[PDB]
């Protein structure tokens, strides 16, 4: 599992 | 029967999708899917698009029909494996490889991650990342995140000093994004906002560093260097 809080991160960082 | 109206099933299964209609998404994407291969044949270019949809649809099914607490769900991510990877297979005849390629890479490892097979998923995600190092600017905010993607991986893999200069990798990049913009600088009221946010993330990032350079630090994880 991965943490959502990675998953907000990855997304953020792709903008 | 016709193109025209595998279109008209398209355009109404991308309204479906967007609508949490994934059902009636998927049936829309399989019967246009099907005229698509009719016309054109099952592994020629004409088709990889719809492969993808249809991929896309059946992924983002199987995720909403799963419960985590605890078949439909299974066989959808079995099928959404099957398209998407009919996709890339049909894009690797292609001379030049595009981002569609690197998008698919992506789709598919997330089918992986979704099918608990971290393995498969990494490999995905640095072979998007190897194409995306030929097609996009080396400070590309989605070369960074294929970066941290690929870490997070391989630390919920149990291998965290791998991780590291993935992570790594992707903070140098924001840092070099905002020193360029920085520069640039020297619209500019948008490209200050991308430098603040570049800086939040690069403060997130150096946060998952730390955690993953005592994650390397465990005495199981480390014994066999000291040995």
């Amino acid at each position: 599992t991965i943490m959502p809080k990675d998953i907000q991160l990855a997304r953020r960082i792709r903008g | 029967k016709t193109l025209e109206f595998a279109e008209e099933l398209t355009e109404k299964g991308s309204v479906f999708l967007k609508e949490n209609d994934f059902a009636e998404a998927v049936d829309c994407f399989s019967r246009a899917l099907e005229i698509r291969v009719a016309h054109y044949g099952e592994l020629d270019a004409e088709c990889i698009n719809a492969y993808y949809r249809y991929g896309l649809a059946l992924l983002a099914k199987a995720q909403a029909e799963a419960d985590p607490l605890g078949d439909e769900d299974e066989s959808d991510l079995d099928m959404a494996w099957k398209m998407l990877d009919i996709a890339r297979v049909i894009t690797d005849k292609q001379s030049t490889e595009t981002m569609e390629k690197v998008d698919i890479l992506c789709s598919l490892a997330e089918v992986s991650l979704e099918r608990e097979d971290i393995e498969s998923s990494l490999s995905d995600y640095k072979n998007a990342l190897s194409i995306l190092e030929r097609l996009v600017e080396p400070d590309s905010r989605r070369t960074a995140e294929l970066n941290f993607r690929i870490c997070i991986c391989l630390e919920t893999g149990c291998q965290p000093k791998e991780a590291i200069p993935y992570c790594q990798k992707a903070l140098l990049i924001c840092k070099a994004r905002m020193e360029r913009l920085s520069n640039e600088i020297k619209s500019a009221s948008d490209k200050e906002v991308e430098i603040g946010d570049l800086a939040g993330l690069a403060e997130d990032l150096e946060k998952k560093l730390e955690d993953l350079k005592q994650q390397a630090e465990n005495p199981k994880q480390v014994l066999a260097e000291l040995m």
